[PDB]
């Protein structure tokens, strides 16, 4: 609603121009005349003080034992049907002292515990759904960090971060942004590491569903989330949604799931609606990352729906290197492991198998309590992680 | 009666218990006499292994 | 004696004033006011009454109301945590380092994952390694997983939350109970913690051909729960664990480099092992003295911890049947046939 | 007069009383308590209640029109009576079960042996078992070996039924469950029977109905109270199942019942010392060999053996005969086992 | 088992009122009878004759079958493939007929808590049976059938 | 404050006097449902919500005609007398299906389907608006159009824009929706509908 702060953010002069002292002055002005028009009529007419007097009859109208209940159906104003603490349903009477907009069909209501009439809403905890995936910050990752991956980080700049920094670009061509963006490649890549990459330099509420959460076990609690997952993304202003492993909702088998696969594809049914339906859209952006993009319906896929498809390949020798130096980055070799050699290892590493020889070479230099990697310890950390 | 699924459903375990009521009170620590029972089914094979 | 004459003769016109109700205030609120949900009663916003701060008013707690005019009287004895529910529905015996046994090698490889990260940070900084995050425990059932996996919980002054399911218990931690990612909204309060998950639903000898089944709710839970300790997490100090009977039926993720930052062995115990393994469970009975535990031990090949301490409580068992009170050597070789010889078979 | 004030506070007792629940207690002159009415109230205790026996939950006697504790009842139950001999015993020997001793020895070292010599097994320095599970086939002989022990027992039995556990009143069960313990403590040596424990114990629970929110604390209750037990009260507790692998998990863990004891099958042996047994009462003729009778590949457990018996026998009332011939039991085997035609030679 | 009223503060049984039946099993009841003259449905000629003869005359010439001894056929079930004519012979025959038409349906006898089903389905011959003669339509017998 | 505080000068246009005028002479009713209407002149019987089955019959100013079997409506919480007629209970959740805010996009922005459009348009576009053209001669105007084609095809996109230009009330619903926990309520949202 209202914003208390930003009264007028007009720096558009952005200097010492005139302009800017114009303004100020009027409301000075204003406030003068305000002061004495409000105590001069404050004495000769002492039935509401405003700050003392109004609030005090209200409380007495309430009642001490303020009740909780929830507001059932909206009758014409001024009268409303409100459901009792435990089962019974009230008609009661709606007191104008409530702002009369916040009244939801369904939200939370204060009825006075005597003569029970609406006294006041309240505002409702938040659902544990919304903390669940409520992302943060992202920890560590940067998006130089990165490394490798060049031609693929421009796509994801370019559709979940460059409409929210630079509207412009899309704003006198008339085009609209791709609407989403779908990650695909062998089990390894840096897929999630560009998901949460975005995820840092981004001023929108993040929202993170891996694919085997969609899948729940009673019938119905399924396509019931995906609606709840787009509720809450509306709800919070700008906001990215990623679903990873998007591949779990039809590549898994579970005997939780009450219905079988017949459910699980409703769950789909339900999905494909969230992201192109007759409903209005907002702003939301969908980023899906998977492992196999050719085990999944090919109308989730759908240019609309997810419109720009990033390939994701195993890291080219060059970026083998890179991939090296900056997990290597903050640790004190012994000037005697060449990175070089173990760029070649294996016909083909993912990358995160990078990460885990440079983390696994570690845990090998501190059974000896020792600070420096040798090469011996990465020659081990190079068969215990790629081998066994 | 049925055959008391496992992973049934929420209104189906208690239509199990009052099986188990029925059950126990046929052949249960307290031997009922001079009370003779008749049931009949049109499909003998969805009963319970303890009916 | 003039004043205990007065205070019992008011007794009897107080004891009439309607008592108070007991409820739990769920959030405070402005204006020195709460609100709390009574018992089988709906929830209410009460004022509160000025002995009382509004400061020590905190959430979940319990609380009072006069009888008709409710304000809090009260801040009564504090209610059982949540969490202290689900490890009394769940019994993880409680357990330390002295009684383990033939593990010497791994208990050694589980310090370096789970202690060092947490009672010492900083020093893998130093090296500039991420901390680990997961460990993989795995070998035949009665191994002992976990029985270090809580010896590591319980030296480390870390909260030992279990999640296995267990749909009865899942009010605990999480009402709504929809996605396994709500432990962590208690996991993240309770201070370190170490959240094993168990497994073996009967494995090895059913579902061993197809129809039905199909994956398993202890194997998704990680790639759910690892998925946000890899990432979209700023408490680092929750850390989980498995115990599985076969490495080689994991998911093609869970064996993937950079998820799981361990994987100790767990061996059915050796000679040098089981005779350790049986001392720490024998001294819990009057052993008669010079008792060979070194032939015991060689009578039992194959007895991961299970086999073992079924020797010694059937050895006590044993000498009840005669009516005895020593435990003598004959009951411990009469104990080993029943466990292994006379059950070798099936 | 301070005898005076004694004698006139009492009338604050009155007839009329609300049987309510002691919780905690927050401080002297004051505790929580639980009304029957169903709520947690805090109430003022009189002066002259002997503190000792504000145990812990046990039973207080509220004022009618403001709550404050005012006696503290003796323990009493509700749906849990001890089965005082009478007509209410199971009348069953152990001579009258067809040779199961494995399993009936089990039984005795872990329900009756602990009860008399208490004093042994922390000698030798084993620990009780605090609770036996009867798992098996349905009709192997589980509640009978139970109808056994209620027999030649020294010690107090309660018999429940899984499903009396569970009723209308919201609310109402837990009290009932927790009457059951609280009775079984009082006399102290006692056998507490949980018959068909499938009934309150099931792994699924969907908490929107309000039948599984009323079974989850049920269950939450018996688990509270099977924990209370500080290794000095025996109270043993046998529980009975056909299904064990519907029962929740948590429910099987040391410090609960922790003793499996399998009912299989009967095999060919013991199959032999249980047409003995039953047909040691009935009549029988010489020409008759119950050898050829158990000699049969069928699998049959405890009550085809006894429905055998019990249609042989009934086959002579029918020509009106007081001995059963071999032409009898012939009858009977053919008409109660009724082999099905498992088996297609064609795959051996 | 009878419905019998109270009085408020010191109970005692003042009337007897009327039995009670479920709010959904009363609206199955059709008041506005349906237009469809026999001559509507085209081609079944055979089976509109069979029905007549089994759901409608039994319930007039009550002397018919009496004086010969033959108790009436109990029920009539319409099959066949999605549009031919089933319904128009039910509702037609709830033109041409002056008796209680209770209308069922098929997924509506379905109620999720144990034992609603039953309910409806008790009610429903009931409040048939304590009316007049009355012919009690089961559409869509699937549902409650499989 | 962060309950209900309104604007203040609202407050006093709500006449607190007559809040108090309304907070004492206004009696609070309790929701309930008819099922019968035992015949002599009244004896209404009632079932409220969890309490029980009461008999009531009237107070002053409720017509017979007012009130019909099966109706929701609101009693005294004294005497349990109606008072007035409350609306049929529709769930919440078949409730939120109406569209109230017309979907952005017309009857140019789909190219090619011209027949398509034309044949949607006879069927959900011509019966309700020029309602009197079928009138002047027997015709019952088709009801029920099915849209199929291959996803991407423009199925959603004539059907929002459908709604765009209607004047009649348009009711949303997804297919996935329309499955729920408990046997049973799948077709309540059906019936409700
Ligand atoms: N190209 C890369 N550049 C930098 N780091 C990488 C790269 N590929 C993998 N990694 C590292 O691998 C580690 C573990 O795997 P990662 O999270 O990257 O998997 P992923 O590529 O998103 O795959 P998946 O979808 O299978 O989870 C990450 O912490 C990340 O730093
Ligand atoms: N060894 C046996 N000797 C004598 N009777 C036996 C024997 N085994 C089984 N029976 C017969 O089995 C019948 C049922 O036994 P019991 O009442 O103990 O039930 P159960 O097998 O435990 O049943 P359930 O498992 O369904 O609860 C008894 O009437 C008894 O005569
Ligand atoms: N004939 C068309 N003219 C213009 N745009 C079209 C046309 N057909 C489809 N589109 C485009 O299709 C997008 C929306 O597709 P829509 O959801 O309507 O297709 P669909 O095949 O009916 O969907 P689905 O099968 O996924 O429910 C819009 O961006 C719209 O511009
Ligand atoms: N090395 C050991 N030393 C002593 N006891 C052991 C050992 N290994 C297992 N146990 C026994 O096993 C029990 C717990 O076994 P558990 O870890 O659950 O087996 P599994 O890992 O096969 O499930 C403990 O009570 C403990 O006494
Ligand atoms: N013989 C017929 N003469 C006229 N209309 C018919 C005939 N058979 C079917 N219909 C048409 O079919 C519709 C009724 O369909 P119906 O047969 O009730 O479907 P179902 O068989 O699935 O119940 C009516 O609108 C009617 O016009
Ligand atoms: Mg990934
Ligand atoms: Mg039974
Ligand atoms: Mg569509």
């Amino acid at each position: 609603g209202p914003d208390a702060a930003s009264k007028l953010p007009l720096v558009t002069p952005h200097t010492q121009c005139r302009l800017k002292l114009l303004k100020l002055e009027r409301i000075k002005d204003y406030l003068l005349m305000e002061e004495e028009f409000i105590r001069n009529q404050e004495q000769m007419k002492p039935l509401e003080e405003k700050q003392e007097e109004e609030r005090s009859k209200v409380d007495d109208l309430r009642g001490t034992p303020m009740s909780v209940g929830t507001l059932e159906e909206i009758i014409d104003d001024n009268h409303a049907i409100v459901s009792t603490s435990v089962g019974s349903e009230h008609y009661v009477s709606i007191l104008s002292f409530v702002d009369k907009d916040l009244l939801e069909p369904g939200c939370s209501v204060l009825l006075n515990h005597k003569v029970h009439a609406v006294i006041g809403v309240l505002m409702d905890d938040t659902d544990p759904l919304v903390t669940v995936m409520k992302v943060e910050k992202a920890p560590q990752e940067t998006y130089a960090d990165i490394g490798g991956l060049d031609n693929q980080i421009q796509e994801i700049k370019e559709s979940v971060e460059l409409p929210l920094t630079h509207p412009e670009y899309y704003e006198e061509m008339g085009i609209k942004p791709p609407k989403g963006v779908i990650l695909y490649g062998p089990p390894g890549t840096g897929k999630t590491l560009l998901a949460k990459a975005v995820a840092n330099q981004t001023s929108a509420t993040f929202l993170r569903v891996v694919g085997s959460e969609l899948i729940q076990k009673y019938l119905g609690d399924g396509p019931k989330l995906v609606r709840e997952l787009f509720r809450v993304a509306e709800e919070h202003a700008p906001s990215i949604v990623f679903i990873d492993e998007i591949d779990a909702i039809g590549t898994k088998r579970y005997d939780s799931n009450s219905g079988g696969e017949r459910e699980i594809q409703r769950t789909m049914l339900e999905l494909l609606n969230q992201l192109d339906g007759f409903d209005s859209r907002g702003d939301v952006k969908v980023i899906m990352a998977t492992n196999r993009i050719e085990t999944l319906d090919p109308a989730l896929i759908r240019p609309g729906r997810i419109d720009r498809k990033i390939e994701f390949p195993l890291p080219d020798e060059k970026t083998k290197k890179r991939i090296f130096q900056i997990h290597t980055s903050r640790m004190t070799l012994a000037d005697d492991v060449t990175l070089d050699d173990l760029i070649m290892a294996k016909d083909d590493l993912s990358g995160a198998d990078i990460k885990a020889i440079c983390t696994e070479a570690g845990l090998m230099a501190l059974r000896e309590r020792r600070m420096k990697v040798t090469n011996e310890d990465f020659k081990k950390s190079k068969e215990n992680v790629l081998y066994k | 009666g049925g055959r008391r699924f496992s992973e049934g459903t929420s209104a189906d375990r208690e239509i199990q218990r009052t099986l188990m009521e029925l059950l126990n009170q046929m052949d249960g620590f307290d031997t009922l006499h001079r009370v003779k029972m008749i049931m009949a089914t049109n499909r003998p094979d969805t009963l319970d292994p303890a009916l | 004696l003039n004043a205990k004459v007065r205070l019992l003769r008011e007794e009897l016109q107080l004891l009439q004033e309607q008592g108070s109700y007991v409820g739990e205030v769920v959030r405070a609120m402005d204006k020195k006011k709460v609100l709390v949900k009574v018992h089988p009663e709906g929830k209410f916003v009460v004022d509160v009454d000025k002995n009382i701060d509004i400061n020590d008013v905190t959430p979940n707690c319990r609380v009072a109301l006069r009888n008709d005019s409710y304000t809090l009287h009260k801040i009564l004895p504090n209610k059982v945590d949540p969490l202290v529910s689900l490890m009394m529905v769940e019994k993880v015996p409680d357990s330390t380092y002295e009684m383990i046994g033939g593990l010497d090698k791994q208990i050694k490889e589980i310090k370096e994952v789970i202690e060092l990260p947490v009672k010492h940070p900083e020093l893998f900084e130093a090296l500039g390694i991420a901390q680990p995050k997961g460990v993989l425990l795995y070998g035949p059932p009665g191994t002992g997983k976990t029985l270090l996996a809580r010896a590591v919980a319980h030296h480390t002054d870390c909260t030992f939350i279990r999640v296995s399911g267990s749909e009865l218990v899942q009010k605990f931690i999480g009402e709504g109970a929809r996605m396994v990612r709500e432990l962590f909204v208690m996991a993240r309060e309770h201070a370190p913690s170490i959240i094993f998950m168990d497994e073996i639903d009967s494995i090895g000898s059913s579902r061993l051909e197809g129809g039905s089944g199909g994956d398993s709710e202890v194997q998704r839970t990680m790639l759910e729960l690892l998925n946000q300790l890899d990432g979209f997490e700023a408490t680092k100090n929750i850390k989980v664990i498995m115990a599985t009977n076969r490495i080689d039926i994991l998911d093609s993720a869970l064996l993937r480099p950079g998820r799981i930052d361990r994987k100790i062995e767990f061996p059915p115990p050796n000679e040098e092992a089981r005779l350790d393994i049986l001392k720490i469970h024998s001294r819990k009975m009057n052993l008669t003295r010079g008792i060979n535990l070194r032939k015991i031990a060689e009578l039992m090949p194959g007895a991961s911890g299970a086999e073992v301490k079924g020797v010694c409580t059937e050895a006590g068992m044993y000498a009840l049947r005669e009516r005895r009170v020593h435990v003598t050597q004959e009951d411990f070789e009469m104990a080993v046939a029943k466990v292994m010889q006379k059950d070798s078979e099936k | 007069e301070f005898l005076h004030a004694q004698e006139e506070v009492k009338r604050i007792q009155s007839i009329p009383l609300v049987i309510g629940q002691f919780l905690e207690a927050v401080d002297q002159n004051t505790a929580i308590v639980g009304s029957t009415t169903g709520s947690n109230y805090y109430v003022r205790i009189l002066s002259t209640i002997d503190r000792e026996l504000l145990k812990p939950n046990a039973s207080v006697a509220l004022h009618k029109h403001s709550n404050a504790l005012v006696d503290v009842l003796p323990p009493e139950a509700d749906s849990s009576i001890m089965m005082l001999t009478s007509d209410q015993k199971p009348d069953v020997m152990y001579a009258d079960i067809g040779g199961m001793d494995i399993q009936k020895q089990e039984v005795r070292e872990a329900v009756e042996l602990p009860l008399t010599h208490f004093e042994l097994y922390k000698q030798i320095g084993i620990d009780p078992p605090r609770g036996v599970l009867m798992y098996g086939p349905p009709g192997c002989g589980k509640t009978m070996l139970a109808k056994a022990v209620a027999h030649h027992t020294t010690a107090a039995f309660i018999r429940v039924v899984g499903s009396e556990f569970v009723q209308k009143y919201l609310g109402e069960g837990p009290r009932m469950v927790r009457d059951v313990f609280r009775l079984a403590k009082e006399n102290a040596p006692a056998i507490i029977f949980i018959d068909e424990i499938d009934a309150i114990a099931t792994k699924r629970f969907d908490a929107q109905t309000g039948a599984d929110r009323e079974v989850q604390r049920i269950l939450l209750e018996l688990l509270n109270q099977m924990d209370g037990f500080d290794q000095n009260v025996n109270v043993k507790v046998i529980m009975a199942t056909n299904r064990a692998d519907t029962l929740d998990p948590a429910l099987l863990r040391p410090g609960r019942l922790d003793r499996k004891i399998e009912f299989p099958l009967p095999d060919r042996r013991q199959k032999r010392l249980i047409f003995s047994t039953i047909t040691s009462k009935m009549n029988l003729s010489e020409e008759v060999d119950l050898e050829d009778y158990v000699a049969r590949p069928d699998k049959i457990s405890g009550a085809d053996i006894n429905s055998i018996c019990q249609e042989s026998g009934m086959l002579a009332v029918r020509e009106n005969r007081y001995i059963v011939l071999a032409k009898d039991f012939e009858k009977a085997y053919k008409t109660v086992i009724k082999k099905d035609e498992q088996e297609h030679e064609f795959y051996k | 088992g009878d419905l019998v009223g109270v009085n408020k503060d010191s109970y005692l049984i003042l009337e007897t009122l009327p039995t009670e039946y479920d709010s959904r099993v009363k609206a199955m009841e059709v008041d506005e009878r349906p237009t469809e003259q026999y001559s509507d449905i085209g081609g079944l000629d055979k089976q509109i004759q069979e029905l007549v003869e089994a759901i409608v005359l039994p319930m007039n010439h009550k002397e018919k079958f009496e004086n010969l001894g033959i108790q009436p056929p109990k029920g009539v079930l319409m099959y066949g493939p999605p549009g031919t004519g089933k319904t128009l012979l039910a509702r037609a025959c709830a033109a041409q007929t002056k008796a209680t038409f209770l209308k069922l349906a098929g997924p509506q006898l379905v109620q999720m808590f144990i034992g609603d089903g039953a309910k409806l389905v008790r009610d429903a011959f009931a409040l048939a049976k304590e009316k007049a003669p009355s012919i009690i339509f089961i559409d869509e017998l699937d549902a409650i059938g499989t | 404050s962060d309950t209900g505080l309104a604007p203040p000068a609202l407050w006093d246009l709500a006449a607190d006097k007559q809040t108090l005028q309304s907070e004492q002479p206004l009696q609070v009713a309790r929701c309930t449902k008819i099922i019968n209407a035992d015949s002599e002149d009244p004896k209404y019987i009632i079932n409220v919500k969890q309490f029980a089955k009461f008999v009531v019959d009237l107070s002053d100013q409720v017509a017979p005609t007012d009130i019909e079997e099966g109706m929701r409506v609101g009693v005294d919480r004294n005497k349990y007398q109606i008072h007035i007629p409350l609306p049929p209970k529709i769930d919440p959740t078949v409730t939120m299906m109406q569209v109230e805010e017309k979907p952005d996009v017309t009857y140019s922005d789909v190219g090619g389907c011209k027949e398509q459009i034309e044949k949607l348009r006879e069927v959900v576009e011509t019966p309700l608006l020029h309602p009197e053209r079928f009138v002047n001669l027997g015709i019952e105007p088709p009801k029920g159009v099915l849209l199929f084609g291959p996803p991407g095809t423009g199925k959603t996109l004539c059907a929002r824009a459908v709604a765009n230009r209607t004047d009649a009330c348009f009711i949303r619903v997804i297919g996935s929706e329309l499955v729920q926990k408990y046997v049973g309520e799948g077709a309540r949202m059906v019936r409700e509908l």
